[PDB]
């Protein structure tokens, strides 16, 4: 059948905040969804707490809700808004666990609301892994032998039956959260007890070890009229152990013979059948002995995932749009294929004429204390993709576009140190982020491949490509710049390998080996995704670079060429935020008239999404593959100010080699960016900075400290010394040297400016103060404490900068506080990552204005001119990742953490703020016991805040300190014992559940060291908590408001504003 | 250094390395989508003076074995690649593909730009060429004998690839567990099936053994008076090589056993074969269909099957006889994919049913000619 016409109106239900393992692919694979079905009529009501999102922009649907993804916020829509249907299976797990609640909550049933893409029936037969099992011993398809759990006692004796290493698995959970490999017993019940607390339905499957088998994947599509096809076949590189996640992965298989791969298809597609997913699309995962063929099905995924958007990427076929479709009556063969024109039929198999390479990307660096071995749980923040006509161009293209400073497989131990096949061994057996470079390091050692496959399980077919690589690096170290010849290097080249890496290993300059290509006419050419083999035309622009003979590019010369540099995989600091401005970009000027260009290689993003722009250049973002693309495209400009650093690192480099780049130019940006160009400035402007110093030698900066004063912000990664022998303290563990505004409001200002005026997006107040990094920090728009007068100054101060600086696009400028005084941070002349959040808060796409100005047309042009101030306030909360990282402590500083965040928007701060809050996931109780322990300077302010939570009707409890303050204040909480003062002690108590709320402020090393323990108890037992006064003060102030109470829409809240 | 080089008979030519046989080759050029299946496609008999090319770039990743052969030999004529991996990785491997090939005997080339040529194939049509594999590959001497190629249109090959007297088969399918099964014994089988050797491949013969019949494998021109004498309980016209149309023996043959009662089925060059006899005429294709991934929908019930394809002529359903039923049709570009006689016990499908290598959509094909013959043998 064609449409269902029983059904309206649509309520879609979205991700939520991005977090490591449920990240990107859920704005890319919402935003097809609402694009499908609006196209087809439908009423579209969805719901995503995350604002930076390209799914919540308030054109692309009916009724977009910017509130909590929690079921009473939903059922408040839902009666609002009495949606016919609810599609859960493009938000990933939230929405998976969304749905289901809804219905167990009753309130589908209530509001009559049904449910679309997959039944309540068929997600929770394959989220719950004990039913998962039993339907694979229906349809006679293996699994490991494992056993369920509930409790820890029912744990130990399924371990006890598998053995060690066994696998954690928690029913309800993707990504590997709450999961793991226990090798032993202690590791075991660290691991259960985790995974029987997170899951929903607390449920543990746990299996034994088939750690080292291959694992697989197919993506796969199953309509009303019982039409199935496979999508995607995936084999990862990374075998069984490591979490495909956080494996390198590579499109399509590989290794597999005809007769395996039917195999696979076949119980694929039975999978489906068996669990019930009728319209739409499946992720199906295996594990295949490499001795023998053995095939075990693993688990299935009943929605769209990560890997069906590197699917969707890497044949073209555009899975979540097809599903959205499928939900509402349309058969496969009903749809046309959007790639080929649509002159063939979505009831197809694609097929490629390439490989696809998938790297994860890591943020270690960013978490000392936690353990940096890959495993079954996520632990990767984002992904970068590439294409390329043989497997060695694809890798090393995916490498060079990774955003790790990698050119290609460089060295990570030097060939003389007799340690480094130790080092190496270990980096081999046990992986970590960086094994992908410890195994060409292998090669260059001596370790032959059956050496390296022994410790690393990665199919030697992948292996034996490595080191040829190597060995062809070890030819060029060898005949230098001068054995380039033009055959040798084009050999090279068709391996992928980057201009970088060859310049390295001859000794010379990148732009050396680069004029040699120019001399040799040695340039790619682009191939284009047909998802066909090229089996029939297209009228798509999707490409990709290859050193082959025939080019595919075709550009145009018709047209005023617009070029967007995106920000390659994301990184915590560098997420979606940029994603968001990209496209923006793209679609504005595209909306203008010009033909517009996207280059990017993030696979989970909106922006790769051949829809979004005229021509996408799926590549790495680096100086080499974007001189390539515009040496043929000759586009009018470029813009490198909305990817984030990594496009901005190139604007230099891209405007010596001749590039238009429009906007902020690149010098101004460095005078920003520069401390020293920097200081001249804000100088010159007769502006306040904090008392810095450039200290090179320590006792040099002792004296220089003396100068400047205590306390101290470090910039060489980013510390606080308060005294001298703290400063001595940190330079043995370890120069700006800046004086640390204590006590410091923080404050964020995004503007626009065109020359000729500044258009001020919105002054932001933080609810953490200066010294809590500004992207790790809550935020209200208005300010919620900070005087007109004093916004004011900013606000002048801004316009001082901007002009200064010549700004020309988007601007941030970053302020503090401090007894009614202005001081400034920093300026960043190009998109914040606060962009996307203001532009909802107040109706004005930034990005679009900017990007029409940074093309010509000024703001007065636009006619946006005038400041929006809302008619309500905007609250904008983060999620940090710690729960990822047990071993961490969960504190907040001057180094942003976070990976995500949400928008509250209420009638006051505190509506503001308690939605925000409760859509951060917050824990946070409305009664019970609370427990203080705050430091020195907070004292003072703590009697307050434990007045207002006694008002609440909160019990208290404090350590001794802080009970002396409030004794001392007429208030008396119930002493507690810190941990070396004994019992019981404040571990204890919140490990018994005793607490509901925690308020713990720490200033010090070692007060940090010590305090420890409360910090990691409270994350672990899941008590709210807060790390500052101010934040205590909000969470306060929030216990007053109801975040359930009343919902609004973008639409309504845009319509409010004058 | 091992050159090898390609030349159509438009002059466009690709320069590569030689991973088989050293000497020449020279067919009409054609590429498949599969990217799995090619030491299947390779052993294939339908690709008799067919070069091959394959449109997925790594091609040998599993190196090769017997099971996996479709056929005594390679019939392709040659091979043509982008890469040719390192090694083959697969515990079924047997011997890597660069061995194979010169094993066969086979001209193959690799390095070279495949979808250039495929696009070219597909925007031009197909298109005869020769592949060089020497020290010094002539580019004018390629070009030569690329250009003097007679071409398929109106080529008879079935009758090249035949075997040369009849034999029985009775071997059932491959498994995972146990491989290829020993041949069943004659009293194992339930129903005797005569097939028409156009250059069968081997999995028609397994599949048909799998589902209870023992055959019994006839040269192409056996006529249908000594077939009629075997006492067929169905009879079966196999795929093949060229252009079916001046297959005269074969059609005549059929046209008598369309007199009788007796259930025929047949598989591409079979299914062509029967439309021919049956009054419909056959048309050779721009670039035809080559692949895996092909839908093709079953009118009747309205759902599609994703298929193998092999063929670069089809039959008109413009001109077909009302006595000829459309069964099927290709998703992709509409063309002719099955038909069954309104008034006789016979059917056919272009598709390949048994596919090895591809999906197994479409083996139901051959249930339906397990019913005519029990319904025949009621009668
Ligand atoms: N029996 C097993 N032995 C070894 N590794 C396993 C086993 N089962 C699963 N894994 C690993 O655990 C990862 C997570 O398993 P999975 O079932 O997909 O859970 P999730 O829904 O969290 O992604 C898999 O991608 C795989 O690499
Ligand atoms: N001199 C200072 N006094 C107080 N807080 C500061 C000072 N310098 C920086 N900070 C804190 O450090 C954070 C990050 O500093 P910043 O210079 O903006 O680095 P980044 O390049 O990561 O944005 C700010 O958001 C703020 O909370
Ligand atoms: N790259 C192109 O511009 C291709 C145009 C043409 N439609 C084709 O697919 O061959
Ligand atoms: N695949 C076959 O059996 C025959 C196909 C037929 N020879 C053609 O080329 O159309
Ligand atoms: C992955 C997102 N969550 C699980 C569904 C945990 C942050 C939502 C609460
Ligand atoms: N906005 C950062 C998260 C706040 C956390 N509850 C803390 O106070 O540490
Ligand atoms: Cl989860
Ligand atoms: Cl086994
Ligand atoms: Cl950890
Ligand atoms: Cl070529
Ligand atoms: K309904
Ligand atoms: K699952
Ligand atoms: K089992
Ligand atoms: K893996
Ligand atoms: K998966
Ligand atoms: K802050
Ligand atoms: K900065
Ligand atoms: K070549
Ligand atoms: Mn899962
Ligand atoms: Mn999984
Ligand atoms: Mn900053």
């Amino acid at each position: 059948m064609p449409k269902r016409t029983d059904i309206k109106s649509i309520l879609i239900l979205g991700a939520g905040p991005i977090v490591i393992g449920q990240a990107c692919e859920f704005d890319y694979s919402g935003a097809q969804a609402c694009k499908a079905l609006r196209e087809e009529g439908y009423r579209v009501i969805l719901v995503n707490s995350n604002p930076a999102t390209i799914m919540t922009d308030p054109e692309m649907a009916d009724a977009t809700y910017i509130e909590p993804i929690h079921w009473e916020v939903v059922r408040k829509i839902i009666e609002k808004e009495r949606p016919d249907a609810v599609l859960p299976t493009m938000g990933g797990q939230t929405a998976l666990n969304c749905a289901l609640e809804l219905e167990r909550q009753g309130v589908l049933e209530e509001f009559g609301v049904t449910m679309i893409g997959a039944t309540a029936d068929a997600i929770d037969k394959a989220e719950d892994r004990r039913r998962f099992d039993v339907a694979m011993k229906k349809i006679g398809l293996e699994t490991a032998r494992s056993g369920i759990a509930h409790t820890m006692e029912e744990a130990l004796a399924v371990a006890a039956d598998v053995g060690f290493p066994c696998i954690i698995r928690p029913s309800f959970t993707m990504g590997g959260s709450g999961g793991g490999i226990a090798y032993n017993r202690e590791e075991f019940e660290e691991i259960c007890a985790r995974g029987l607390d997170l899951s929903p339905t607390k449920e543990l499957l746990i299996d034994e070890s088939l750690i080292g088998w291959k694992e697989y994947e197919m993506e796969v599509v199953r309509d009303k009229n019982d039409n199935c096809i496979i999508v995607c076949s995936i084999e990862n590189f990374d075998a069984m152990g490591i979490h495909t996640g956080d494996s390198i992965t590579v499109a399509p298989a590989q290794t597999l013979t005809d007769k395996e791969y039917q195999i696979m298809r076949n119980a694929s597609m039975a999978v489906l059948r068996e669990i019930g997913v009728e319209t739409g699309g499946s992720n199906v995962q295996f594990a295949v002995n490499p001795k023998n063929g053995r095939l075990i099905v693993i688990e299935m995924n009943p929605r769209v995932s990560r890997s069906s958007a590197l699917a969707s990427k890497a044949t073209g076929f555009p899975i979540a749009k097809v599903a959205a479709k499928l939900a509402v009556g349309y058969t496969l063969d009903e749809l046309m294929n959007d790639i080929t024109g649509g002159r063939t039929p979505a009831s197809f198999e694609p097929s490629i004429d390439y490989v696809v390479t998938k790297i994860p990307r890591f943020n270690f660096e960013k978490f000392a204390g936690a353990n940096d071995r890959l495993t079954t749980q996520m632990k990767s923040v984002g992904e970068v993709m590439a294409i390329g006509r043989t497997q060695q161009e694809s890798l090393q293209k995916a490498l060079r576009g990774l955003e790790v400073g990698a050119t290609g497989f460089d060295p990570k131990v030097s060939l003389d140190d007799p340690e480094a096949l130790t080092k190496i061994r270990r980096e081999l057996k046990d992986a970590g982020a960086d094994r992908i470079w410890y195994i060409a390091d292998a090669f260059r050692a001596g370790l032959s491949v059956d050496g390296v496959f022994n410790l690393t399980n990665i199919d030697r077919w992948f292996l034996v490509q490595i080191e040829e690589l190597v060995r062809l690096e070890e030819k060029v170290a060898e005949v230098g710049i001068t054995g380039l010849n033009a055959d040798f290097l084009r050999q090279l080249k068709r391996k992928g390998f980057a201009d970088a890496r060859l310049a390295k290993l001859a000794g010379v300059r990148e732009a050396e080996i680069r004029k040699l290509r120019d001399q040799y006419d040695l340039h790619p050419v682009y191939k284009r995704v047909d998802t066909c083999a090229a089996e029939f035309a297209t009228d798509t622009a999707y490409m990709y670079s290859t050193y082959e003979e025939e080019c595919e590019a075709n550009p145009s010369t018709d047209r005023e060429k617009i070029m967007v540099l995106g920000g390659g995989p994301n990184r915590i600091g560098q997420g979606i935020e940029f994603d968001y401005c990209c496209v923006h970009a793209s679609l504005a000027l595209r909306e203008d008239g010009y033909e517009t260009i996207m280059v990017n290689c993030n696979p989970e993003t909106v922006s790769t999404d051949y829809d979004t722009s005229d021509r996408l250049y799926f590549e790495p973002v680096t100086l080499e593959d974007v001189l390539e693309i515009v040496r043929i495209e000759k586009p009018k400009g470029v813009i490198v100010q909305y990817g984030g650093q990594t496009p901005l690192k190139l604007a230099r480099a891209l405007e010596a080699a001749g590039v238009p780049v429009i906007g902020t130019s690149p010098d101004a940006i460095d005078r920003a960016e520069d401390r020293e160009r920097f200081q001249h400035a804000v100088e010159r402007l007769k502006l306040k900075q904090p008392a810095n110093a450039t200290v090179t030698a320590i006792e040099m900066a002792v004296e220089k400290a003396k100068e400047i004063g205590y306390p101290l912000v470090v910039r060489p990664a980013m510390e606080i010394v308060y005294d001298e022998a703290d400063l001595r303290r940190y330079f043995q563990t370890a120069v700006l040297l800046d004086h640390f505004l204590d006590d410091a409001v923080e404050v964020d200002v995004d503007a626009i400016c065109d020359g000729e005026m500044v258009l001020i997006g919105g002054i932001m107040e933080h609810i953490e103060q200066a010294g809590v990094h500004s992207g790790d920090s809550a935020c209200s728009l208005p300010a919620y404490t900070l005087s007109q007068e004093i916004q004011d100054v900013m606000r002048q101060q801004v316009q001082k900068l901007a002009f200064e600086l010549q700004v020309r696009g988007l601007m941030n400028v970053q302020f503090a506080v401090k007894n009614n005084e202005v001081y400034l941070i920093e300026v960043n002349p190009r998109a914040a990552r606060t962009v996307p959040f203001v532009s909802k808060a107040t109706g004005v796409p930034l990005a679009k204005v900017a990007a029409r100005v940074m093309a010509g047309k000024s703001l007065a042009e636009q006619g946006v001119t005038k400041e929006v101030i809302p008619p309500y306030y905007s609250v904008k909360e983060v999620v940090l990742p710690f729960n990822k990282f047990p071993g961490v402590d969960p504190l907040l500083g001057p180094e942003m953490r976070s990976t995500g965040e949400v928008m509250g928007v209420g009638r006051t701060f505190a509506e503001a703020f308690a939605k925000a809050q409760l859509g951060s996931n917050s824990t946070m109780k409305k009664h019970g016991r609370a427990l203080l322990s705050v430091r020195e300077g907070d004292k003072e302010r703590v009697v307050d805040l434990a007045a207002k939570l006694l008002k609440q009707g909160f019990e208290l409890d404090a350590t001794h300190g802080t009970a002396i303050v409030l004794g001392e204040a007429g208030i008396n909480p119930r002493l507690v014992n810190k941990v070396h003062e004994g019992r019981p002690h404040i571990q204890d108590r919140i490990k018994n559940g005793e607490y509901t709320y925690i308020i713990n402020t720490t200033s010090g090393r070692r007060a940090i060291e010590d305090s420890r323990v409360i910090r990691r108890s409270a994350l672990q037992y899941k008590v709210h908590y807060d790390t500052t006064l101010n934040g205590g003060f909000a969470t306060a102030m929030a216990l007053n408001a109801d975040a359930t109470e009343k919902v609004i829409s973008v639409q309504e809240m845009h319509a409010q504003i004058k | 250094i091992k050159s090898a080089l390609l030349v159509l008979e438009d002059g466009t030519q690709f320069h590569g390395r030689a991973i088989g046989a050293t000497g020449s080759a020279v067919g009409e050029v054609v590429f498949n989508t599969s990217m799995t299946g090619y030491q299947e496609i390779l052993t294939d008999p339908s690709y008799s003076r067919q070069i091959v090319t394959l449109t997925y770039p790594h091609i040998g990743n599993v190196g090769t074995n017997d099971a996996d052969e479709e056929s005594s030999q390679v019939h392709a004529q040659g091979l043509v690649i982008r890469d040719l991996p390192l090694i083959a990785s697969n515990f079924r491997n047997t011997e890597d593909l660069s061995s194979y090939l010169k094993r066969h005997n086979i001209v193959a080339i690799a390095d070279i730009d495949t979808r250039k040529l495929t696009r070219l194939l597909r925007e031009k049509g197909a298109q005869n060429g020769c592949i060089i594999a020497g020290d010094n590959p002539d580019a004018a001497l390629a070009l030569e004998k690329a250009r003097a190629f007679p071409g398929l249109n109106g080529m008879d090959l079935a009758k090249e690839v035949t075997t040369a007297e009849a034999y029985s088969w009775t071997q059932g399918s491959w498994t995972l567990t146990g491989g290829l099964p020993e041949a069943k014994k004659e009293d194992e089988l339930p129903f005797h099936v005569v097939a028409y050797d156009f250059g069968a491949k081997r999995n028609i013969l397994r599949m048909l053994v799998d589902r209870g019949c023992r055959l019994t494998i006839v040269p192409a021109q056996t006529s249908a008076e000594d077939v009629l004498k075997m006492n067929p309980d169905g009879i079966f016209l196999s795929n093949g090589p060229g252009d079916p149309a001046p297959c005269d023996y074969a059609i005549t043959a059929i046209q008598k056993f369309l007199e009788t009662d007796i259930p025929v089925f047949g598989i591409s060059l079979g299914h062509q074969l029967l439309a021919l006899a049956s009054g419909a005429k056959t048309v050779k294709m721009k670039f035809g269909h080559h692949g895996g991934n092909h839908p093709v929908k079953d009118v009747e019930k309205n759902v599609v099957m994703i298929t193998a394809q092999n063929h670069g002529f089809a039959v008109d359903e413009a001109t077909l006889p009302a006595n000829l039923r459309v069964t099927h049709k290709s998703l992709f570009d509409g063309t002719l994919q099955g038909i069954h006689r309104t008034d006789k016990p016979a059917f056919s499908f272009q598709g390949h049913p048994e596919a090895s290598p591809g999906p197994h959509d479409a083996a139901p094909l051959f249930d339906h000619f397990i019913e005519l013959i029990e319904q025949y043998r009621k009668t």
